[PDB]
DNA sequence: TTTTTTTTTTTTTTTTTTTTTTTTTT
DNA sequence: AAAA
């Protein structure tokens, strides 16, 4: 019967052995039968396949009976006296048999059985590979081509892992879609800086690798980052965007046999944000390197073995407060885009003054728990993303937003040590008494730290302290 | 009107059906709920649905006739609202009370019926748990936990062995002793009304080599009657009907809507003023909740007339007092909140513990305890350790911090994401890291000033500072209308009476009323200035750097090392840094004599 | 099960229906002055305490110890030089009231400062439900 | 300093079931 | 008395 219920419901069920060694059930979910919230023509894990237990327990029935009423047809039939017995005796064993159905052990073991047909190789490791098929709220949606074409019928493509939010096309007549814009063109009032800052988010949807970079943007209070950050994070659902730990970055090494359990929260998902800051932590400058480069990083999570997996996440991080990057080699300054926000909210906005609004409180109490607000907003990333796709090519490093690679340059002058030294007590052979007076001037100060690399007889001394500039010893 | 002949169970939703009174009919507005049930049950036999709306109830000239057009739009009803078939079920109850067992025993005898004659006398681990979901579909649901296991929860009925104030709300079971019991207890009279009517069908003489049928038939049902008792049995038809009984959805659906609280006698309903309290079955999921029962607001009490005035001698202003109870009355909402957070001092023995003890005492377990001060005053905890006493915060609603110690200076990290309505993850012992949504009314009490390092607006658009002005002492002196007595009677007793704490939450929802109802729902729109002026105030002081301007005073170059003498000196002494005075100082008002070159 | 619900308290050595537990292994008589015991724990009392005010009280605090509900904000501390009995009758008092009701405080509680609040700690863990707690610091 | 212990690591499984089962029909 |  475990062959018969397979020969039955063998396109329906799979199963497939995890990284622990157990078995485990997934089921193809069709429209008409109860199921969680928008998870409709998606593979569901399941523990105990419950569905398969009643289908045999109720359907399996009627075949029963089927064969019952077959085999009292044939023993109507005139036939002989030994062929009566026999069919007799087989009619006994089988009623005998059919009342084993409903047995609770017999049913576990028959699942035990079944556990081997249905099983099926390959299955677990090619569960969301490709990152141009999204799970959504009412099907799965394809990014392969331009338009993108969602599926709402039967397919084959392996989609466990969705997002509870249902797909309609960028329509800007909606009310939900206007309101949305309007605020959305308050919070950024330049219009390359939104263009970017707007190509930058559409990316979170794509899971693949991406180019290396990273957004950092300030700002006073009422500036909206929350709001536009928690709204990106919760449209994209908990499975795909999830929140990340500034501990996580600006912290040390962690040691090499203790389990994190933190930097998994980024293992698959594309999309991270970073929220708290204090007064002036200094930036890592490494175990970011690796969650920025679109290479491969390894980690162990909470009671399992060492792993490693790709980094695909677009980062972006929040602050009232600048960074400290205290370094100048062109890795770290590669990525690293930086920008400043200009809006702010007052209850009581002061008149002729364009950099000042006021508040509505409905943006963030209600309005981002509201569903149809959340379907605009995936309207309008799909469609920034299908845009920056038609032109642009692909890469990100391509747009002309000037006021980001300005404001970014201005960053990059202040937070450099090399000619603060050099404009404000510039002295005029290997520059020790030099180095000591930049250490002694920066200390408690620019950096509290001595400096140790020897390094200001190299490329920074490429930089500006050059020509007249000697060194012999 | 031929698709309820495809299954008989229709039938029986017929037969309940038609018990409902034609007077569901008219009146609309709670004739669509039935439509909503039956929509979303099922949408296959919605045809049935159809078939009841033009069934002719009551009559066809209240405006139904031809059928109406909201019905055709309501097949689509794609919302989350949940009104099943139990409310039907509880309704049909409501009426005709000697109606509905008689007709529900139909079908309980008969799906036994066409168990015991198909297979005979044998009876195994699903028939039973067919017929036992049949009886009691409404009292029992199972869902899937976190880690993978089955759980089973139960409705709590009026009359019933249970724990304080479960009334009305779904209990957590790990093995439904009740259901061991009914299907032990009350099973047994319809094996017994089986037999019977097997042996008066043996009674009457129908034929020969048939009664010998109606004999090893009873033999066989004589035989499989007693395994119900066995215990083996039982924990296997248990096993087989947790599938039976399965709710998809209903583990991440508990306790969600913050606009309900679970109290004493009921389930507490703020979504309308006035609130209304629940006593009547009902369809909401609700498991954790409070043992205070809950009264409506009357001052004429004599305990709500002593707990008045006894916030009457703690507070002398009349603003504050309003401002503060408004803050507290949020601490029943348990939805996003605005990013404020009051922290007020005083001298000793002012009655602070009281009220921060009584509110959390009165709100329970559940939705409020007591936070350590570790949480503010010590640095933020690397990411590899799992961290407790924070998640502890994880769907609560009020958390008060009451230990303090000499100037110590706030971590203003914890503070932008443990006040926000945003998102806040973390990770508890022996358990993965998740985020978990954020709502949380906070209050700090100290007798020491805390220290405030910062002066950007992000810190400085929450917070809140008051100053307590009474104080209480063992011989109080004449004069003095800010000094008065203690009655330790209200801390030692007074506030472990379960009556007390029945009139402070009448109070503290009347007063979520009274914000409710006037200066809409915000927080940021009561004018009480007196406390944004202490908290200007407050914020005049712990301000260094306009003091030092104030108090003594080329190059730019020269500031930040002039500072530090009067850094070191005065105003404690610490380690001098920069980098944030020369973007603070450009940013201030020394600006006229500021020496840019 | 001994009963102080109302004065005189009363001893139930029959059957009950209160939900009791936890115990200590000393039996209750009434306070009979004539014992033996009695008297020379009376006499030793009084030599270790001479002013009466001040023993009077005394008793009265050490009595508090018994009651586990809701008590007053009062922590007494007192000193001397050695061999002066504070030992005897902390530890007296510790040992009749038993385990599971009292027991002996470490001094670290209160010569540190904090652990930060990711620190499992003994944490004063032995105060739940225990009506008694003493230190005897030494530096 | 402080350093690492704790957290983890196991440790929570077995007791039914099964078996048999005498009887009961053959 | 042997098989279910
Ligand atoms: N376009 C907008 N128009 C009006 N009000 C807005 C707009 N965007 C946001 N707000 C409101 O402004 C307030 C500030 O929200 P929030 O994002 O928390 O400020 P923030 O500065 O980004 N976070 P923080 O920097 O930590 O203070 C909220 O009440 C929002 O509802
Ligand atoms: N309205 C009141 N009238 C009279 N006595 C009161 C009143 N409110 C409180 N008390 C008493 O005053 C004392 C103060 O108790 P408490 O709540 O601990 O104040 P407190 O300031 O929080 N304690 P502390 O942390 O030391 O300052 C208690 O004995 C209360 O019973
Ligand atoms: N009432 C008493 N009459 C006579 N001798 C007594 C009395 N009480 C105690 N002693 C004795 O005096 C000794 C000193 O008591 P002890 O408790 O050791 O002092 P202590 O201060 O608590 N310990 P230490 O701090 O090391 O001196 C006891 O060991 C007894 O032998
Ligand atoms: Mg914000
Ligand atoms: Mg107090
Ligand atoms: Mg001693």
């Amino acid at each position: 019967i475990a062959k018969v219920i397979y020969a039955m419901m063998g396109n329906k069920f799979v199963v497939d052995v995890d990284s622990n060694g157990k078995y485990v059930w997934f089921e193809f979910v069709l429209p008409g039968q109860p199921m969680n919230q928008g998870e409709i023509w998606k593979w569901r894990k399941e523990v105990n396949p419950d569905e398969l237990h009643i289908y045999i327990s109720e359907n399996f029935s009627r075949v029963m009976d089927r064969i019952t009423e077959h085999i009292k047809y044939h023993l109507s039939q005139p036939h002989e006296s030994n062929i009566l017995n026999y069919y007799k005796k087989l009619l006994k064993a089988f009623e005998r048999s059919k009342s084993k159905i409903f047995n609770d052990s017999f049913k576990k073991g028959v699942i035990r059985q079944a556990e081997f047909l249905f099983r099926q190789r390959s299955f677990i490791q090619t569960l969301d590979t490709n990152p141009h098929l999204l799970g959504v709220g009412n099907g799965v949606l394809s990014i392969e081509t331009i338009p993108a074409k969602l599926i709402n019928h039967f397919h084959e493509h392996p989609i466990h892992q969705y997002t509870h939010i249902c797909y309609v096309p960028f329509n800007p007549e909606n009310p939900w879609t206007k309101l949305l814009l309007n605020a959305l063109q308050d919070i950024i009032p330049e219009l390359d800086a939104r263009l970017w800052i707007m190509f930058y988010l559409s990316t979170a949807i794509f899971r693949g690798l991406k180019e290396a970079l990273m957004l950092l943007w300030l700002g006073g209070g009422c500036n909206g980052k929350t709001f536009l950050m928690r709204l990106v994070a919760m449209v994209l659902g908990d499975h795909y965007a999830s929140k990340l730990n500034i501990s996580l970055l600006t912290s040390c090494r962690e040691t090499a046999e203790k389990p994190n359990s933190a930097f998994m929260r980024l293992k698959g998902r594309g999309y991270g944000y970073f929220e708290e800051t204090n007064k002036s932590e200094v930036l890592n400058t490494s175990r970011l390197k690796e969650m920025v480069n679109p290479g491969d990083v390894t980690a162990r999570e909470l009671n399992q073995k060492q792993e490693s997996f790709q980094m695909t996440a677009t980062m972006v991080a929040a602050s009232n407060y600048n960074f400290i990057i205290d370094t100048t080699d062109h890795g770290t300054w590669r990525r690293l885009r930086h920008y400043r926000s200009k809006v702010k909210f007052c209850h009581n906005p002061d008149p002729s003054n364009p950099y000042e609004k006021k508040e509505d409180p409905r943006f963030i109490h209600e309005y981002i728990m509201d569903p149809d607000c959340q379907n605009a907003f995936f309207s309008i990333l799909v469609y920034f993303w299908e845009k920056l796709q038609k032109e642009y090519n692909g890469q990100i490093k391509k747009v002309f937003c000037p006021t980001i690679e300005s404001e970014t340059e201005a960053y990059r002058k202040s937070q450099d040590t090399l000619h603060r030294f050099i404009t404000e007590r510039v002295v005029e052979y290997n520059l020790s008494e030099v180095v000591t007076a930049y250490a002694e001037w920066y200390n408690t100060n620019i950096n509290v730290k001595r400096h140790i690399a020897l390094e200001l007889s190299q490329e920074l001394e490429n930089s500006v302290l050059e020509k007249y500039l000697q060194w012999s010893p | 009107s031929i698709l309820m002949l495809h299954d008989p169970e229709a039938r029986y939703l017929h037969k309940i059906l038609n018990l409902l009174p034609p007077e569901y009919y008219v009146e609309y507005p709670l004739w669509s709920n039935v439509v909503f049930a039956l929509a979303n049950t099922s949408a296959n036999y919605r045809p049935l649905a159809e078939w009841f709306s033009q069934k002719c109830p009551e009559k066809w000239n209240t405006g139904g006739k031809e059928k109406l057009e909201k019905l055709w739009n309501d097949a689509s009803h794609h919302t989350e609202k949940k009104i099943t078939k139990r409310s039907i079920m509880y309704w049909a109850h409501k009426h005709a009370p000697q109606q509905y067992k008689e007709i529900v025993e139909q079908g309980y005898f008969s799906i036994l019926a066409e168990y015991v004659y198909s297979y005979n006398g044998m009876l195994e681990h699903y028939m039973i748990a067919k017929v036992i979901y049949a009886m009691m579909g409404n009292k029992f649901v199972v869902d899937v936990d976190s880690n993978g296991k089955y759980v089973w929860f139960e409705f709590v009925l009026p009359g019933q062995p249970m724990n304080q104030g479960e009334i009305w709300k779904w209990r957590k079971e790990v093995n439904p002793d009740e259901l061991h019991i009914y299907i032990s207890e009350n099973f047994s009279r319809v094996m017994d009304r089986i037999t019977e009517h097997i042996k008066y069908h043996l009674s009457q003489p129908h034929e020969s080599n048939i009664l010998n049928y109606y004999k090893k038939l009873l033999k066989a049902f004589e035989r499989s009657k007693s395994k119900i008792f066995n215990d083996s049995f039982k924990k296997g038809v248990i096993r087989q009907a947790e599938f039976l009984f399965r709710q998809r959805s209903f583990i991440q659906t508990l306790d969600t809507n913050p606009h309900l609280l679970g109290v004493g006698n009921g389930v507490l309903s703020i979504e309308t003023i006035p609130a209304k309290l629940i006593n009547h079955f009902h369809e909401h999921p609700i498991h954790q909740y409070t043992h205070i029962c809950y009264v409506p607001f009357n001052p004429e009490n004599p305990w709500t007339k002593l707990l008045l005035n006894a916030l009457q001698d703690i507070i002398p202003e009349l603003d504050a007092r309003l401002w503060i109870m408004f803050y507290l009355s949020t601490a029943i909402f348990r939805g996003l909140k605005e990013a404020l957070m009051l922290l007020w001092l005083g001298g000793g023995c002012n009655g602070k513990t009281f009220l921060m003890r009584l509110v959390a005492m009165v709100l329970g377990d559940h939705y409020a305890s007591k936070l350590n001060i570790s949480l503010l005053t010590s640095c933020r905890e690397t990411a590899e350790k799992p961290n407790s006493a924070f998640m502890r915060l994880k769907g609560r609603g009020y958390g008060y911090f009451e230990e303090t110690n000499k100037s110590e200076v706030l971590n203003t990290s914890r503070l932008k994401e443990m006040v926000n309505p945003g998102d806040v993850t973390a990770r508890e012992l022996n358990q993965k890291q998740e985020s978990f949504q954020m709502t949380a009314t906070m209050v700090a009490a100290s007798n020491y000033n805390f220290i405030i390092d910062t002066t950007d607006h992000g810190t400085w658009r929450r917070l809140r500072h008051y100053r307590s002005k009474v104080k209480f002492c063992h011989n109080p002196d004449p004069s003095n209308p800010y000094e008065k007595k203690e009655d330790p009677r209200f801390i030692h007793e007074y506030i472990m009476d379960p009556d007390c704490q029945n009139a402070f939450f009448s109070i503290l929802v009347y007063f979520w009323e009274k914000l409710q109802k006037e200066y809409n729902g915000q927080i940021k729109k009561v004018f009480c200035p007196t406390i944004e002026s202490e908290t200007e105030a407050y914020r005049k002081s712990q301000d260094t750097l306009h003091r030092f301007i104030t108090e003594r005073v080329y190059n730019l170059s020269e500031v930040v090392t002039a500072y530090a003498e009067w850094y070191n000196t005065n105003i404690n002494v610490k380690r001098h840094i920069a980098l944030e005075l020369s973007q603070e100082l450009e940013n201030s008002v020394l600006e006229k004599y500021l020496q840019w070159s």
